[PDB]
């Protein structure tokens, strides 16, 4: 479960927000979410009676209710697949881009269109990256942690850089500061840049920055905050 | 007269008679992928669309019949085109999208390498006003490519209203100021204008931070001072800057001046040259360029960055650099 | 031509089943069932090894090759090709080990069960295609009842051993030379003016619009040649390639210039040797003949410069005159 310190607004998916919506009107269905936010492709139902497969939206895909498991069921890539060559054969349509997937059944990281001439890099769910495409396949896409690092500079969210591995991904343990006078976020990037001395030990922090204080959490893979380990 | 001869075609002969503008010089950076419906400029298309040439030369298309080769104009200088008797049978929303540029900023070396568009506007249907509205209205209209518009009356018949990209040449020096930075054009121009910089409200690259710190041989395109601005606020745009540009291939976001307490700059590059010190390498063993003590490249977001490498080159008008 | 033969890089298999409306587009189903055969996992080796399992890709966009045979039964080609290169070789340490991953219980025995059961059908808009009992496999041009596996190259690499007799010979891969590219299991020599400089290539660069090749398979860029430089007359040409303005004869010492095309003009044919300056000159005028020509009064121009020391130079004082429209030169 993720609940974020200072935000007004959590970064829930719709899975995590249908979830929670359902589980309090104790229905009998209770959508299941990945570790992500997303949707996972098997849903089952009361008890596990009844389980079907669903879309990247939660829709039941038809036909794929079953009484058990579904013995397989396709992956968002492959769905969206579908979706488009059906289109084009329902309402004409020269398609220009047909997702391609890895065969675990995600994303690749590069997404090219069929004349192989623009590429871009997407994220976990098929969306492109701003940002990213260009002409062949990119070199090297930008991680997650890299992504949000880059976003910040561009004026998104609060000014505390998370702490990115090498790959590029989240580190577990996430740190920032909070200004315990008016109890907000401490301006991290600009302080940093403008004081690098100040970090030097905790000796030349705090006398620049007395009434400052850390706060660190356990991090899922999104960067968002777990509930309850700050 | 216009002369035409396609390709082992016919040829073509066409009288001109009071010709309002010329357009298309042999010597024009043509846009190398440019659609032949949005009245390309060479007049000749669609060649065997159904095995037959369309030629829309003048205001008259010709039928198309073509089984290229020569296109050329000839004028008679000394035309009685201005001064001539009816009788005889013949026949602003985009001015404030440019700024005036102080021509004594201007160097005048007529041997530089800077592609251009030529025209020429005759004076018998064009006054000067309506010639720097025409000029800056089609420079607006070639987004890729003009970024100046100059304009000139020193002849007897014609405006000449040719478009340059962006013509200004720095020195490789780390200053937060464009003094080095001069416009270097073949010609004094009577009226030279610049195309305003519009930042888009999004970036188009993911640039990618050089491991490198120091950089040998750059070639720099413009300077930027951003000390009047939030550390995010200058890199959001040093980004924008580099992204306008279509011959940067990355940008420097750094403090120059660090001995006297450093100042916060942008500078747009067409050449990284050569790249060393980095943070990485050299830790047991250095030999390459480090430690310039005057300069800051180090503390996060500063350093130097890099367009995403493709296999795709610069548009064939941007200046040839090397080491 | 002559090259390094290699060993054969790849191993494939491929299976039959019928599907249970025509002259449409069914490539659409071409990706739909590649995709409902990645999904069970038919498009994967696992090998069971100590730790982490690696995962061998076996499928690809061409694996899949559907045919129309009657109404309502479509006929499914399913072809596995695995590249040997991702073979791990201490989880697979035999070709033979190899083939059996790929032919066994793992890959096409457990897709024939699967078959044979009756529990694939693929599902397209609430409409179910199931699949009927019955599953061939290719056995080298007769359809048997268990999988042959067959060798194969690579993407870049030519094909110089027949397939039949793979299990003689053992060097079956040659890579495209720098003359060549490759297409269909062959490396086929790049046509004229064409030329490919990189080996193992899919297609020929041309050469730029000015110059040619003079023979198939070149194999770099100065290989491109103009018309002067391929020409075989004894024409000297200038840098750059292009003819030069003055000639000499190669049986006598006669001097002459030809055109911007390699057309020797006649009527310039001097004993003495001609400067290419001066054939330039000389290049810019046309001879009539008579044909052309009536002998009637008219006007002259009256230019009373200094008289030379001689048609090479009379030519010049026209080509300068701005006025001048033609001469006569007399005997
Ligand atoms: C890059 O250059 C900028 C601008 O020169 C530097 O920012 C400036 O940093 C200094 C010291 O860090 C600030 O000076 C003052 O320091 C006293 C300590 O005696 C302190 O009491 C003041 O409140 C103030 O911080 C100066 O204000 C600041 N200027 C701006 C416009 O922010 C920056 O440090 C340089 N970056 C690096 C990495 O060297
Ligand atoms: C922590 O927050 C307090 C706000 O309560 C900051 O103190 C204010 O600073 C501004 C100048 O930016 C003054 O105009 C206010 O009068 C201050 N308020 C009080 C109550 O003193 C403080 O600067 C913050 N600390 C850091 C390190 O950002
Ligand atoms: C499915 O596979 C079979 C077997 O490879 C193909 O049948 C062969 O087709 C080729 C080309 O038409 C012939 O030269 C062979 O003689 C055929 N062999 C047999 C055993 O019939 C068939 O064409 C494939 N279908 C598709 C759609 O690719
Ligand atoms: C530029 O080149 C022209 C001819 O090539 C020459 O006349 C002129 O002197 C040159 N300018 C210099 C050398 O500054």
């Amino acid at each position: 479960n993720i609940f974020e310190x200072q935000v007004d607004a959590q970064p829930l998916r719709p899975c995590e927000l249908q979830r929670e919506r359902a589980f309090l009107k104790r229905e009998d269905y209770v959508p299941q979410c990945a570790e992500d936010g997303s949707f996972q492709t098997v849903q089952c139902g009361k008890d596990g009676a009844s389980c079907w497969c669903v879309d990247a939206d939660g829709r039941e895909v038809p036909g794929s209710r079953q009484p058990g498991r579904p013995a397989a069921c396709l992956s968002f890539c492959q769905l969206q697949k579908q979706q488009i060559l059906l289109s084009s054969y329902i309402n004409s349509t020269a398609t220009s881009y047909l997702p391609q997937c890895q065969d675990s059944g995600d994303y690749s990281p590069v997404q090219c269109d069929l004349r192989r001439r623009q590429c871009w890099c997407v994220d976990a769910e098929g969306m492109e990256v701003y940002g990213t495409r260009q002409q062949g396949r990119p070199a090297r896409c930008p991680r997650s942690c890299e992504i949000r690092n880059r976003r910040l500079l561009h004026g998104v969210g609060d000014r505390s850089p998370p702490q990115c591995s090498p790959d590029g991904a989240f580190r577990p343990v996430q740190c920032k500061f909070v200004n315990t006078t008016d109890m907000m976020i401490f301006d991290l990037v600009h302080s940093y840049s403008r004081f690098p001395d100040a970090f030097v030990t905790f000796s030349s922090f705090r006398s620049r920055f007395p009434e400052v204080s850390g706060y660190c959490y356990c991090a899922d893979s999104q960067g968002r905050e777990l509930a309850e380990t700050g | 007269f216009i002369l035409v001869q396609v390709q082992g075609g016919p040829l073509l002969c066409g009288l001109l008679s009071s010709p309002d503008v010329l357009l298309c010089h042999v010597r024009d950076w043509r846009d190398p992928a440019e659609a032949q419906a949005n009245a390309s400029c060479p007049g000749v298309t669609y060649d065997q669309d159904s095995r037959q040439v369309t030629l829309r030369l003048g205001g008259q298309e010709i039928r198309g019949l073509t089984p290229t080769s020569f296109q050329q104009v000839y004028l008679w200088k000394d035309s009685d085109m201005g001064s001539r008797s009816e009788s005889m049978g013949c026949r602003d929303l985009t001015t404030g999208l440019f700024s005036p540029v102080d021509l004594i900023q201007v160097i005048v070396d007529g041997n530089v390498s800077l592609p251009s568009q030529q025209h020429w506007l005759f004076k018998h249907l064009f006054s000067l006003q309506q010639a720097n509205l025409w000029c800056l209205s089609r420079c607006a209209g070639e987004p890729s490519f003009c970024q100046l518009a100059e304009v000139t009356d020193s002849e007897p018949l014609y405006f000449t209203c040719t478009l340059y990209p962006e013509a200004q040449v720095c020195d490789d020096i780390l200053e937060s100021s464009p003094k080095g930075c001069r416009l270097i054009l073949p010609r004094r121009p009577s009226a030279l204008y610049r195309k305003k910089v519009v930042l888009q409200d999004r970036v188009k690259n993911f640039y990618n931070r050089l491991p490198f710190q120091k950089l040998t041989g750059i070639s720099i395109r413009n300077k930027v001072p951003m000390s009047d601005k939030s550390i995010s606020s200058g890199f959001f745009e040093c980004e924008r800057l580099c992204d306008m540009d279509p011959c940067c291939t990355g940008f420097g976001f750094l403090n120059v001046s660090q001995l006297k307490g450093g100042e916060v700059t942008c500078l747009t590059l067409n050449s990284l040259g050569l790249q060393t010190c980095s943070e990485e390498y050299g830790g047991v063993w250095r030999i390459l360029d480090c430690g310039s003590p005057d300069t800051e490249v180090r503390t996060y977001p500063f350093g130097w960055y890099q367009k995403p490498v493709s296999p795709s080159d610069a548009p064939s008008f941007c200046p040839s650099v090397a080491l | 031509a002559c090259q390094r033969p290699q060993f054969w890089q790849t191993l494939q298999t491929q299976a039959q089943f019928q599907l249970l409306d025509y002259s449409g587009l069914l490539l659409a189903f071409q990706v739909f069932l590649l995709d409902e055969l990645t999904a069970r996992g038919f498009c994967q080796i696992q090998v069971k090894t100590a730790g982490t399992p690696v995962s061998i890709p076996v499928c690809d966009d061409s694996s899949v090759k559907v045919e129309c045979l009657s109404r309502e039964r479509l006929g499914v080609n399913i072809t596995w090709k695995l590249q040997l290169v991702d073979a791990p070789p201490a989880s697979l340490p035999d070709l033979q080990d190899v083939e059996e991953a790929l032919a066994g219980k793992y890959l096409a025995g457990r897709f024939a069960d699967l078959i044979q059961s009756g529990t694939f059908q693929l599902h397209l808009d609430s409409k179910t295609f199931s699949a009927d009992t019955s599953i061939r496999f290719l056995q080298g041009d007769r359809f048997g009842i268990s999988p042959r596996t067959q060798f194969g190259c690579l993407e870049g690499f030519g094909r110089v051993v027949a397939a039949s007799d793979a299990s003689q010979d053992a060097l079956g891969c040659v890579k495209c030379p720098e003359g060549s590219y490759f297409q269909d299991e062959q490396c086929i020599p790049c046509p004229a003016g064409f030329y490919q400089e990189q080996a193992g290539s899919l297609a020929c660069v041309p050469c730029p619009e000015g110059r040619t090749t003079v023979y198939a398979g070149a194999f770099s860029q100065t290989h491109c040649v103009t018309d002067c430089q391929k020409n075989e007359v004894g024409l000297q040409c200038d840098q750059d390639g292009q003819y030069r303005a003055s000639q000499r004869d190669r049986t006598s010492g006669k001097a002459f210039c030809v055109d911007g095309e390699g057309r020797r003009l006649p009527w310039t044919e001097a004993e003495a040797p001609l400067v290419d300056a001066q054939c330039l000159v000389m290049r810019k005028f046309e001879k009539l003949p008579e044909s052309k020509v009536i002998f009637s009064a008219d006007v002259a121009v009256m230019v009373r410069s200094e008289v030379p020391g001689s048609l090479m130079q009379c030519l010049a004082d026209c080509a300068l005159d701005e006025a001048c429209g033609f001469l006569t030169v007399s005997t």
